[PDB]
């Protein structure tokens, strides 16, 4: 998309997170372990949901019959009425095309935003601490054990203890 | 050693369409354009008249077919192909105009 | 008398929350706008990456 | 907002900058200090008066009448009218809405862009003498007075000048 | 633009550039070099075109004559006639102004995107073994030739060899 985080540096997504919509996945010492993030999913969903909620609403305008089916009506009013319909449903077929294709343009590139937006917290999270691999990973330098990943995720992971350590294995 | 950042995806895309592709595949997407019909006509909360053989115009005149409509009272007013204004032949005289006028008139 | 709807055609009634429809253009009451396509997807997803 | 600047990793807004729309914040040894950044505020001030200025002009077709107030007309081409008038107002109703709503998206998605692309830019100036902080700020090994900002604020700062005193302090 | 690529820090453009759309310009010890990169250049094309492929294409939907230009029609109807055609007239005249505003500021900010997004995936090919200048250029700290460049150019560089010398010249 415009972000270039989904199809982007992150090569693709995982099949088996179903936790929710984006997560981390860390390897350490202690194993392997794949865990959703609710902050950003939720940030994209209610976004959707918006969008949602927004188009799917009925407008209050009712109309009347104007023209005759069992009984067919004089020609000229008729091909006037048929020649109207006709321009008022090529209007309304464009302005539904162009309304899907744009709100579905936004959602991609709003999802891409989201997955952006969570690495650059991550980022300045670790702020000297870990170096950006390049595939949307974070490569640590100090032990974090399956707690320390948890801080991170919780954004309670304070820096300053593991900094002696990571700086230093630069 | 290392922490990943990702997102899902599934093995079932659905494809829409874009400003700039045709065919993306995403994961979840809707219907905008309903095609869902009932095949009937759905009355909750409406006095209705099922005219049937009665033509609409003949509530005025009333011949024998519509009788039985010569001082009805409704909220939707159902007309049929099998209706029929008349029973000595004739036509009204901007006899559209004055069927619009019966279809709003309770 | 059961169902309840506010959109009919000759064809039956429009029970329909969607602001289009493929169905009647002449279709009378308070309806959805008829347009011409059969399907109009709308992205409720981002885009389907998976594993080649 | 799409790139996560405003209500993103910046907590919330300075009440008192009526001096501009975005702005500097320094604390050093001489005090706080609030500034305003002409650049950005006008990059984006143009852009809002642009959207306006294509707006807010009408068009140049003029309409006539065609049925009757006080006379009303037959009734059959009467409705045919209505029919017709009411149609085009729901159309002009619907583009409105979407012009509205699509406007204000891209207006806010905006204003986001150019507090990020300030944000870049000082950071570009202010390259390894100083690491980010998290909240938006920028956290400078080496010592600024009240001139070393303002030359910050001008695109002025140069960093070799202030490389070996910031750099040892890692 | 929103991603303040083009038209933002980099100063301007190569009109020498004639390969593809972006590109690298080198400047090391065996004189300067410049080719472009075909990525993103494709990548961009492909969008662009697909905007093309989505406008440049028209209806089946076919319109009869309602009115005669050699006699014209009865006066009533003919003003009702002309009133319609107007009404629509004026709307796909705003539906395409529209169309085409929003389709040239979204090109000129996905344009934009591309670029930052070949920036920013160099800037993570070399880790730590260069430092950001500010106007789009990578200072390299080792001795990078014309075969390093073109290893850059292929995504083939490998920052763990040349880690040691750039590290070190700090
Ligand atoms: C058409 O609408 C106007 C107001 O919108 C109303 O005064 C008039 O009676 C309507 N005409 C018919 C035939 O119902």
């Amino acid at each position: 998309g415009l972000f270039g985080a989904i199809a982007g540096f992150i090569e693709n997504g995982w099949e088996g997170l179903i936790d929710g919509w984006y997560g981390f996945r860390h390897q350490n010492a202690q194993g392997e372990g794949t865990a959703a993030d609710y902050k950003s999913t939720q940030s994209a969903i209610d976004q959707i949901t918006g969008k949602l909620n927004r188009l799917i609403e009925k407008t209050n305008q009712q109309f009347e019959l104007i023209d005759n089916e069992f009984n067919e009506v004089e020609k000229q009013i008729g091909n006037v009425i048929n020649w109207t319909r006709d321009s008022i449903t090529e209007v309304w077929s464009y302005n539904a095309e162009l309304l899907v294709a744009m709100e579905n343009q936004h959602t991609i590139d709003l999802a891409d935003s989201e997955m952006d937006k969570l690495y650059e917290r991550v980022k300045r999270q670790l702020r000297e601490n870990a170096e950006e691999d390049g595939t949307g990973c974070f490569e640590i330098f100090h032990k974090c054990d399956d707690d320390c990943m948890a801080s991170i995720r919780n954004n309670t992971y304070d820096h300053s203890k593991y900094r002696e350590e990571a700086m230093q294995n630069r | 050693d290392k922490i990943c950042l990702g997102h899902h995806a599934v093995s079932n895309g659905t494809k829409v369409n874009t400003l700039t592709e045709r065919g993306v595949e995403v994961v979840n997407a809707t219907e905008t354009v309903e095609r869902t019909n009932i095949p009937r006509i759905c009355s909750k909360g409406k006095r209705t008249v099922d005219l049937g053989q009665c033509g609409l115009l003949g509530t005025i005149t009333g011949p024998p077919q519509c009788d039985q409509f010569l001082e009805f009272s409704a909220d939707l007013i159902i007309e049929r192909r099998e209706g029929s204004d008349v029973c000595y032949p004739g036509k009204f005289v901007n006899e559209e105009a004055l069927r619009q006028i019966l279809r709003e008139s309770g | 008398a059961n169902c309840e709807g506010d959109c009919y055609h000759s064809g039956g009634t429009i029970i329909s929350n969607l602001p289009f429809q493929n169905i009647d253009s002449r279709a009378v009451g308070k309806c959805p706008r008829y347009v011409k396509q059969r399907s109009l997807l709308l992205a409720t997803g981002m885009k389907n990456v998976p594993e080649i």
